[PDB]
Formats: C-alpha cells, sequence, structure tokens
C-alpha cells in the first residue's frame, strides 16, 4: 500500500539554522552524523541535536494550514502533502498563534472568525459515571 | 446558571457514598443536557 | 485544463478516503504527527535526518533526459504514487489565509498559477516577470475587485476555486523535514505563497441534498468497480466486508443495493460467501470509471462534511458560513443572479478583510 | 429613490475597495509586533 508522507517545518535558532543551512546547501552525508531529531513519547517534546549539541524542541500546532505543492516545468503544481506542524527549537502551549509568513502574525487572534456555542470528552466520561452509579440527581443551580 | 451532579456508588465490601460534582463550564453544559433530554424522550 | 496525477483521478484510497469519522473529520486538512508502530522511525531514540540534494539533481536530470527521449515537448509526469513524493522537484508552500477554506484540494491533484496583467493605459513596459506561472493579460478582473492598469496579480488557478496568492521570502531558520517510516529527510525552502480569500468555482452540496447522496452512490459503485478489477479469480469476485471495511457507516442494504446489479452471491459450492460478477455484465473501462465521478466532486463532498462536523460540534450565521451556502452565493453572484452583502458574519477574517459571500437581492 | 445602478455600483465599489485591502494587507512584508 501506500502511505501519505507526514511533512512538517523545522524552526532552529538562528546561528544553528545559519550552520544547518550551510550543511544542507553542501550536500554531502555529513550532515547526516551532525543532524538528529529526538522525538519523546510526550509527542510534544524532542531534542534536535545540531553538531551533537543538545536544543530543546516542541511540537506546535500551526494556526493556518500549508500545503507543499511541487513541479516540474513551474507552470503546473501538484499537492504533495499537508503541513499543520512545527517543531519550534530553543495544550495551549502546543498552539502556535502566529503563521509563517510576515503578513500572518496574530492570526489566531485577529484575522480568525471564532464561532463558539475536550469539553465532548468530559461530558463522555459524565455519561459513564451517571452509568456506572445507581441514582442522579440534577438542578440546574444559581449562584452559590 | 451552573450545573451540579449527584452520583450514588457502592464502595468495595459495603458502602453507599454519594458525590456531589459541579460543572461551571457552560460548554460542558450544553452538551451534558442535550443528551438527558435526548435519552428522556429516547424512551 | 488541468490534468491531476493518475492516483489522483483514479480516487486511489490514500489520497482520497472513503470514510472519515469525527476525529478525522476535526483533523481535516491538518493530519496530525503518528507513532508508527513497525519500521526505523518506530524504534524510540535519536534519529539521523539526511540531505537529499543528490536525489533531486539526479531525478531532475532524469526527467530531463525522459523529456528529450520523447521529443522535446511538454512531458506528463505523475503516473505513480511514488511521483508525488516532497523528495524531488520543485517544491513551493502555499499557506492559507481562511481558517476552513469552502474548497480545499486533496494531495495529488494539480493546480495553475496565472499571473493576470492590467496594461497601463497606452503604451506599457510589459508583465512584470514572475518566476513561477504563466501571464495572461486581463481586461476583465477574474475576482471580484478589478485590477488597476500596471498590476500583476498572481493566483492559483485550478478546476475548485481561483485565489489571489502572494510571493513571499521564507523565513531563515524554517527547513522542511520529510518523516517517513525509515527515516528523516530535510529540504530548504525558499519560496511561499499566502494564498487570500478563494473565489469558489465548485458548489459544495448541501447535507442530504440530491448531488450529496448521487456522489455518495456513484463513489461506492467506483470502488465496487475498482475491487472487481483488481480480483485475479477468473469469474471475479469480491468480499463484501472489504467493502464494510471502506464503508463502514453505510447500511449494508445499500451496498447491496450496488451489488445488486452486476453481481451475486454465491453461497455454496465454489465461490462460496463471494459475490461473482455477472457473466453478461460488462465491467466499464478505466474511462468510464474515470467519466463517472471526479476528483474536484470528492473534494466538494469533503467539505460538505467537515463542515457538517464544525457546525454539528459547535451546536443561523454559522449556517450561512456553510460552505453549500457561501458558494451557492458566489456562483449565482458571477452569474449575475444576486448580489452580495461584501460585510457580513461570512467574513472568514472577522474583521473588515475579506468578502461574506451570502445571497442579497 | 435608486432600486438599480445605486445598489449595482455600491456593491462594486466596496468589492474593489476590499480586493485592494486585502492585497495590499497579505503583501505587506512589515513586521507586525507579537500582541
Amino acid at each position: 500500500p501506500h502511505e501519505l508522507e507526514s511533512q512538517f517545518i523545522l524552526r532552529l535558532p538562528p546561528e544553528y539554522a545559519s550552520t544547518v543551512r550551510r550543511a544542507v546547501q553542501s550536500g554531502h552525508v555529513n550532515l547526516k552524523d551532525r543532524l538528529t531529531i529526538e522525538l519523546h513519547p510526550d509527542g510534544r517534546h524532542g531534542i534536535v541535536r545540531v553538531d551533537r549539541v543538545p536544543l530543546a524542541s516542541k511540537l506546535v500546532d500551526l494556526p493556518c494550514v500549508m500545503e507543499s505543492l511541487k513541479t516540474i516545468d513551474k507552470k503546473t503544481f501538484y499537492k504533495t502533502a499537508d503541513i499543520c506542524q512545527m517543531l519550534v527549537s530553543t495544550e495551549k502551549k502546543f498552539i502556535w498563534n502566529h503563521g509563517i509568513t510576515l503578513p500572518l502574525k496574530n492570526v489566531r487572534k485577529r484575522r480568525f472568525r471564532k464561532t463558539a456555542k475536550d469539553v465532548e470528552k468530559e461530558v463522555k466520561r459524565l455519561l459513564s459515571t451517571d452509568a456506572e452509579a445507581v441514582s442522579t440527581r440534577w438542578e440546574i443551580i444559581a449562584e452559590d | 446558571r451552573c450545573l451540579k451532579i449527584y452520583r450514588t456508588f457502592r464502595d468495595e465490601e459495603g458502602k453507599e457514598y454519594v458525590r456531589c460534582e459541579t460543572v461551571r463550564k457552560p460548554a460542558v453544559i450544553d452538551a451534558y443536557v442535550r443528551i438527558r433530554t435526548t435519552k428522556d424522550e429516547e424512551f | 485544463i488541468i490534468q491531476h496525477s493518475i492516483p489522483a483521478v483514479e480516487l486511489r484510497q490514500p489520497f482520497f478516503p472513503t470514510h472519515m469519522g469525527p476525529i478525522k473529520l476535526r483533523q481535516f486538512h491538518r493530519p496530525p504527527l503518528k507513532k508508527y508502530s513497525f519500521g526505523a522511525l518506530s524504534q524510540p531514540g535519536p534519529h539521523s535526518v539526511q540531505p537529499l540534494l543528490k536525489h533531486i539533481k539526479k531525478k531532475a536530470k532524469m526527467r530531463e533526459q525522459e523529456r528529450q527521449a520523447s521529443g522535446g515537448g511538454e512531458m506528463f509526469f505523475m503516473r505513480t504514487p511514488q511521483d508525488l513524493t516532497g523528495k524531488d522537484g520543485d517544491l513551493i508552500l502555499a499557506e492559507y489565509s481562511e481558517e476552513n477554506g469552502p474548497l480545499m484540494m486533496q494531495v495529488g491533484m494539480a493546480t495553475k498559477i496565472k499571473n493576470y496583467y492590467k496594461r497601463k493605459p497606452g503604451k506599457d513596459p510589459g508583465a512584470p516577470d514572475c518566476k513561477y506561472g504563466e501571464t495572461v493579460y486581463c481586461h476583465t478582473s477574474p475576482f471580484l475587485g478589478s485590477l488597476h492598469p500596471g498590476q500583476l496579480l498572481q493566483a492559483f488557478e485550478n478546476n475548485l476555486f481561483r485565489a489571489p496568492i502572494y510571493l513571499h521570502k521564507m523565513p531563515e531558520t524554517d527547513f522542511l523535514i520529510i518523516r517517513t517510516r525509515q527515516g528523516y529527510y530535510i529540504r530548504e525552502l525558499v519560496d511561499i505563497f499566502v494564498v487570500g480569500q478563494q473565489c469558489p468555482l465548485f458548489e459544495v452540496p448541501g447535507p442530504n441534498s440530491k448531488r450529496a447522496n448521487t456522489h455518495i452512490r456513484d463513489f461506492l459503485q467506483v470502488f465496487i468497480y475498482r475491487l472487481f478489477w483488481k480480483s485475479k479469480d477468473r469469474p471475479r469476485r469480491i468480499r463484501m466486508e472489504d467493502i464494510k471495511k471502506a464503508f463502514p457507516s453505510h447500511s449494508e442494504s445499500s451496498i447491496r443495493k450496488r451489488l445488486k446489479l452486476c453481481a451475486d452471491f454465491k453461497r455454496t459450492g465454489m465461490d462460496s460467501n463471494w459475490w461473482v460478477l455477472k457473466s453478461d455484465f460488462r465491467l466499464p473501462t478505466e474511462e468510464e470509471i474515470r467519466a463517472m465521478v471526479s476528483p474536484e466532486q470528492c473534494c466538494a463532498y469533503y467539505s460538505m462534511i467537515a463542515a457538517e462536523q464544525r457546525l454539528k460540534d459547535a451546536g443561523d450565521d454559522e449556517v450561512r458560513t456553510a460552505p453549500w451556502n457561501t458558494t451557492r452565493a458566489f456562483i449565482a453572484a458571477m452569474k449575475g443572479k444576486c448580489l452580495l452583502e461584501v460585510t457580513g458574519v461570512a467574513d472568514p477574517t472577522g474583521c473588515g478583510e475579506g468578502f461574506s459571500y451570502v445571497k442579497i437581492p | 429613490r435608486f432600486s438599480v445602478a445605486e445598489h449595482q455600483e455600491r456593491y462594486k465599489e466596496e468589492c474593489q475597495r476590499i480586493f485592494d485591502l486585502q492585497n495590499k494587507v497579505l503583501s505587506s512584508t512589515e513586521v507586525l509586533s507579537t500582541d
């Protein structure tokens, strides 16, 4: 079978980003030894090791949706993957408010329309507790 | 208006403890009540 | 005019899913980073990323050899799923301004970049040249506004929408990591477009619509035909629980309705508990199966069911912002049926920027 | 009491104004302060 590839964006500190960029544009396999990525079983924490120097990482959710688009002639572009996550290196904490481009900054707060009436999972847990019970008493309350 | 639920359960050996739990999240409220009102009509 | 990849026009199941559950509809076009169970990355520990610049230039040189061996014209290359990897070709990124657009491309589908250039009054030097896309001189603005004299605007153009894009340079810190089961791979990116508010060219159907139920029935029929084509048995035969694995929300009466014509159930003897193909039934050819369902209809259906989930989770203003209403409003405004209030609640920004596509008389 | 050119022209101009505001904001390379 075929499994859709999973692309994400890696953001590094600027000096380490310059060393990683120089090693990528060089093209040797020396970069392979220099750059490693260890993702912790939390799922939202990691180490990126540049030149064997550990950096602390967080996998965050991006507010917009990006899409990688490949081309052969630079006139027709084929969508290859959807990017929604970034492993910035240096829950509410795992949500990034800004977008990658310069015009998109504070997009989640300002350029996103918010419509409102985790919570569903909590309601399911409450229903399960009511089922495991015997007698349930309920009242919409006031200030108390 | 917040939502408060009283739950009656039996502990190991013999016991009948009652738990009163108050939900102050109006989002949890809406989803909770909507199931009861549905299950009340689901009879 | 838009030619999608052969995995996309054949509706192959990684790229075009048969069924999307609730947790997969909430993560629609935002796929989380899954943990592997088997593979090299499934073992916990540090993992080296691998540069892929010999791979990129080897694949580009190989594709240029293929193109010059075929007479030198423009060629069609995306014939396999392994052509749609990010490991080769010139990648750009495309960011979206809206959170949930009315229409959105699946993986494997093609789009074009058109540079609309309105000439200056009288003499003009020529279109400011651009790295990507082809230039076209637009007297009649494609979008809602009109172009200024001497203004070039790039845009994504396909069958689904048309949307103004804006080229920005990448940040100096961000790279692109393509992870697969075997390891991590790293590219740099240099070009990232920002996609403005989409102008929809395809109408998303409503829930329980006639077009909606027709697409569900035709998608199930196409999947059944492609399972019959994949069968190696000389009387072509399929199993029912393959279809029940693909479409688990379907009642089995509908699946048996699709199998009633073109198949019959063998209970005893050979081919027992199989749905063999009827001997008088001619299984449709590949181009007929492609003419049954289009990929843009699948994208419109996915937009409808994702918006159904978001509305369902959030308990009339929201209903107006549903893509069936907004796509109907915009396409009706483009024929000149009706006008749209450009300031309203269907505004995907939530501020004065951007349009709202809801009908006004 | 126009019921024809007034409504049509008003809609058209609001459309050009929004199109031109969106183009400018999106193509801005100006840095935006974190809020």
